[PDB]
RNA sequence: UUUGCCUCAGGGUGCUGUAAACAUGAAAGUAAACUUUACGAUCUGUUGAGGCUUAUCCCUAGUGGUAAAGUGU
RNA sequence: CCUUCGAUGUCGGCUCUUCCUAUCAUUGGGACGCAGAAGUCUCAAAGUGUCGGAUUGUUCACCCGCUAAUAGGGAACGUGAGCUGGGUUUAGACCGUCGUGAGACAGGUUAGUUUUACCCUACUGAUGAAUUUUAUUAUAUAUAUACAUAUAGUAUUGUGACAGUAAUCCAACUUGGUACGAGAGGAUUAGUUGGUUCAGACAAUUGGUACAGCAAUUGGUUGACAAACCAGUGUUGCGAAGCUAAGUCUGUUGGAUAAUGGCUGAACGCCUCUUAAGCCAGAAACCAUGCUGAUUAAACAAUACUAUCU
RNA sequence: GUCAUCUAAUUAGUGACGCGCAUGAAUGGAUUAACGAGAUUCCCACUGUCCCUACUUGCUAUCUAGCGAAACCACAGCCA
RNA sequence: AUGAACUAGCCCUGAAAAUGGAUGGCGCUAAAGCGGA
RNA sequence: UCUGAUGGAGGAUCGAGUUGAUACUGACGUGCAAAUCGUUCAUUUCAAUCACGUUUAGGGGCGAAAGACUAAUCGAAAAG
């Protein structure tokens, strides 16, 4: 019969299977529709995640209950050290889906990328990308008129730099960043340009835009169906434990539903969650970084004592309004929204008046060790 | 007249006992339903500092004893975060008797007030002594 | 910026960072950490606490 | 898997809350000598001291180490 | 009384999933005895949601209350190797009526053991080879070829068939005391700010947690101090890190349609949305987009390097 | 059952009413202080019973070396 | 070559149920349907 | 009559042990165990508890009464 209250189903059936994802690298399923009309730009971008800190900020929301009030905000600070183009792949449509033409690279590749192709690297005489790259430049340009010719999605592989990360990883993350604009012509131009060169953040992202964030959720092994997916403690009273799900189905259709919970991997997903909004695109080069005209102090967004389980932001970083899926050290893939936002939120122009950078370490009261030795005055 | 009332840690579930903070007679409230709440399978419904709530009083003037009548919190004992950045719990809970329409059956609030509840509730402020 | 002052210690209180508590009469108490507001509700004295400023202070060592 | 890593150490960051020892130092009072000597919870100074802090914290071409080279193609 | 009496565990509740539509609310419409407001009848529509409690073992019922709505049902009266065991329905006992009696009672009452999964499948996650009578949406300098092409190991980047899929509803204010109305009252729609339920994450802050740690302390014990130890974690404070919600963040837009309203337009000189041909606009529905998996395709491509090899 | 009371809400409890299906006097009637691992209702205190679950300790589970059963079994095991 | 009223063939409304679903399936309309020859 | 002591009665009280077994309807339920384990609970000057000896034997015994017990056997034991 039927059930007596109704409530709503334990958990989204659009993330299944609960299993733990393919790679640690967030994988772009999709890139944001091309627009003939804007010039050449890149698309995505991969970053690590360092850790977290607050902000405050002054609201601009007219009619809403904080306005002209200033109030803290949870940010997360993803380094993003300059990506390397090192390759450019040409892409055709065909009624079975997207096709390879093609893939060109640069005349040099770092062995940062070059370790991504070893399980054993140490040990190998690294012979790797060293004959290829002899290639004329007559064949290139055949292989670039090609895609130019036949090709309607271009593809630039750019890999990060962990050296210059606290990463213990020492083989480079690649990826593919789609290039979206005008014509195939001027997408060959513009990656032909930085067919070699560093990449920085600034130059795929604008400081209060809106983005996508990619990555893999924290992993917590397998765990009970009522942390997996919620459901209600049985009573005190169950003889066989009360952790679980009483009724797993009924008698007909004599099988069991893929639509019941059950005990299972939780965590390490893959994740794609939209409207991250950037509050600030923190340059390697500027001593203060983490400063605002309103504090005019100089500090870097690394809080006192490092960021926990991470290390000390030395490079570009930027400051995500928000949580991100991931541990500390987990690749993150920074995607353009597939369409443009035009909500008030997403072109708002953000005014952060303060960053926190005290000891994320128990409850630090200071921003500064310059400042903890001056209260503290002198020692033994 | 604006309800933007901004979300507050829920506090106070169905079956608690409050202080009336009040001179409508009534010692204490008996929250028994909260003004606006949906549909939850095994939910309690509960109320934070701006809410209207239904209550009974269990202690106070015969006159209001034994009956259903609307309520306001206006003090919360459980942390709740206002966006400034600090948390903020008072050290009781306690709420006013308060017409259908919003309007106090009494004259004046005993203790602090809830700035959160008084701006809600403009004629309530007026008679609250000290709004923190 | 502009710090606030802990009540029950003298440290100086970012914003984002503390807590507050209302008493009975009405006026407002500001405690930086978890420590400090336990301290102040089981009601210990801070100037009988060696560690603090106002310790220090009253024992003419600050 | 040798600008790495592990290790310990130093430093940072925190947690706790002022170590042991000494003091014609204090201490409610007590007893015992021809004005000092004994007992004394506890307190004070040296002492925001001492202890702990990655094992899943941060930094350091700081110390020492980094091992046999087996199996498949 | 057709199947089960060499046994298919017999009420209700709890938990959990799915399905139906004879639609309660939410979407878009048509009619009204339709001024507005509210409501009633009805169409396409099952995408989303249908609650907290008092009494009773109850289903049913009945009130209190919230709500937007608190719609009706199925799945062996869904669901007992999922639980519970209050009722019914063994043996103890009590009352009433009946019986000479033993005893009976859809009359009441109280106490009364709820067994087994390690097998197969299903489901949930976790490894993983092998795949030529196999595959091809090409490969070759405006030019040939299936009478062709493809060995294999590692490794990376990808394609994405197919399967799953997700968001939902409300309030206040502005429009506006406006349209309408004699007045009493009093909108729709759009916008703004919030919120409910749900989903996916996260720990900067707040809270929770302690067999990191530090401190205190009771009984005992090491001659004392110190250092400790035992009391199945001796007990107390605080308690980083890590987990964690009660905390924080995020949660699209296109196509084609249904109902319906229309266009042109005969049949039928007129008329007619077509109950011909030919067209349009159009819904929380559908299909895409987006998202998850893809040893779901015993799938495949490009790339990098190589194996005495060709 | 009806009337009061208890609650916001009472098929429960208590106090009353009594043409009582079918009460009633050693089939003992009525009442009783004290007593009860007896049945029942309410109140205060209390709390993870619950809102709504989280963290954590021991012993298992798990993997390994060793040891090593049983029940059940027509044949078997994807669905509409 | 007009207006009516009947009549009966096929078609349509009447015609709503629960796992997903069944003229046996695919599908079929110049039938691979219906009534003949 | 009242007050303070003294005194030490009671099928008096709490409570270990003993003797039992209220609840978790806990664990276990292919048990450590054909009735156990844990916590909780009842009981301790008396109708108290224990041992050995001795009596009562099957349509019989014995029963502070449950058709209870009479060697894991009881609305008529066990053996032939």
């Amino acid at each position: 019969s039927h059930r007596k209250f109704e409530r709503p189903r334990h958990g989204s059936l659009g993330f299944l299977p609960r299993k733990r994802c393919k790679r640690l690298r967030g994988k772009i399923r999709s890139f944001p529709k091309d627009d003939k009309e804007k010039p050449p730009h890149f698309t995505a971008f991969m970053g690590y995640k360092a850790g977290m800190t607050h902000i405050v900020r002054e609201v601009d929301k007219p009619g809403s209950k904080l306005h002209k009030k200033e109030i803290v905000e949870a940010c997360t600070i993803i380094e993003c050290a300059p990506m390397v183009v090192v390759g450019i792949v040409g892409y055709r449509e065909t009624p079975k889906g997207l096709r390879i033409l093609s893939t060109v690279w640069a005349n040099h590749v770092s062995d940062e990328f070059r370790r991504r192709y070893y399980k054993n690297w140490y040990k190998s005489e690294k012979k790797a990308f060293t004959k290829s790259l002899n290639v004329p430049e007559a064949t290139k340009n055949c292989l670039l008129k090609r895609i130019e010719k036949y090709c309607t999605v271009l593809r630039a592989i750019c890999h990060t730099q962990p050296s210059k990360t606290p990463l213990r990883m020492k083989k480079a993350h690649i990826m593919e960043v789609q290039i979206n604009g005008g014509s195939m012509k001027e997408k060959l131009e513009f990656v032909k340009e930085m067919l070699e060169k560093n990449l920085p953040v600034s130059t795929v992202f604008n400081p209060n835009e809106m983005i996508d964030v990619i990555s893999v959720t924290k992993g917590h092994g397998t765990k009970g169906v009522v942390s997996r997916y919620g459901v209600k403690r049985l009573p005190r009273k169950t003889h066989r434990g009360l952790r679980k799900v009483a009724c797993i189905g009924a008698w007909h259709p004599a099988r069991v539903q893929f639509q019941i919970p059950r005990h299972g991997q939780k965590g390490y997903f893959h994740r794609t969650e939209r409207n991250k909004k950037i509050y600030r695109i923190g340059l390697k080069t500027d001593k203060n970084s983490a400063s605002t005209d309103a504090d005019i102090t100089e500090k870097k967004i690394t809080p006192m004592g490092g960021f926990p389980h991470y290390g000390v932001v030395n490079e570009d970083f930027l400051l995500l309004k928000g949580c991100v899926a991931g541990t500390k050290k987990r690749p993150i893939t920074l995607r353009k929204n597939i369409v443009p936002q035009v909500s008030r939120d997403a072109l708002a122009q953000v005014s952060l008046k303060f960053i926190d950078t005290s000891s994320k370490i128990g409850h630090g009261r200071f921003q500064t060790s310059e400042e903890k030795v001056k209260y503290y005055g002198p020692l033994k | 007249t604006l309800k933007n009332k901004m979300r507050i840690t829920l506090s106070l579930p169905v079956g608690a006992l409050i202080n009336c903070c009040d001179n409508s007679g009534g010692k204490n409230l008996y929250i028994i339903a909260v003004q606006g709440f949906g549909s939850c399978l095994n939910r309690l419904p509960a109320a934070s500092l701006g809410d209207m709530v239904l209550a009974t009083v269990k202690k106070g003037k015969p006159d209001l004893r034994k009956k259903v009548l609307n309520a306001i919190i206006c003090r919360q004992s459980k942390a709740w975060r206002r966006h400034e950045g600090y948390y903020i719990y008072f050290e009781d809970n306690a709420g006013v008797i308060v017409n259908p329409k919003g309007e106090m059956k009494g004259s004046a609030i005993t203790g602090p007030v809830a700035r959160e509840c008084a701006e809600l509730w403009p004629k309530l402020s007026s008679a609250a002594s000290a709004i923190v | 910026v502009k710090t606030e002052a802990c009540s029950f210690s003298e440290y100086r209180i970012y914003p984002g960072r503390g807590q507050k508590y209302i008493a009975r009469d009405g006026k407002v108490y500001f405690y930086l950490s978890s420590k400090f507001a336990s301290l102040a509700l089981q009601k210990k004295k801070a100037a009988k606490l060696r560690w603090t400023q106002t310790w220090r202070r009253n024992n003419k060592k600050t």
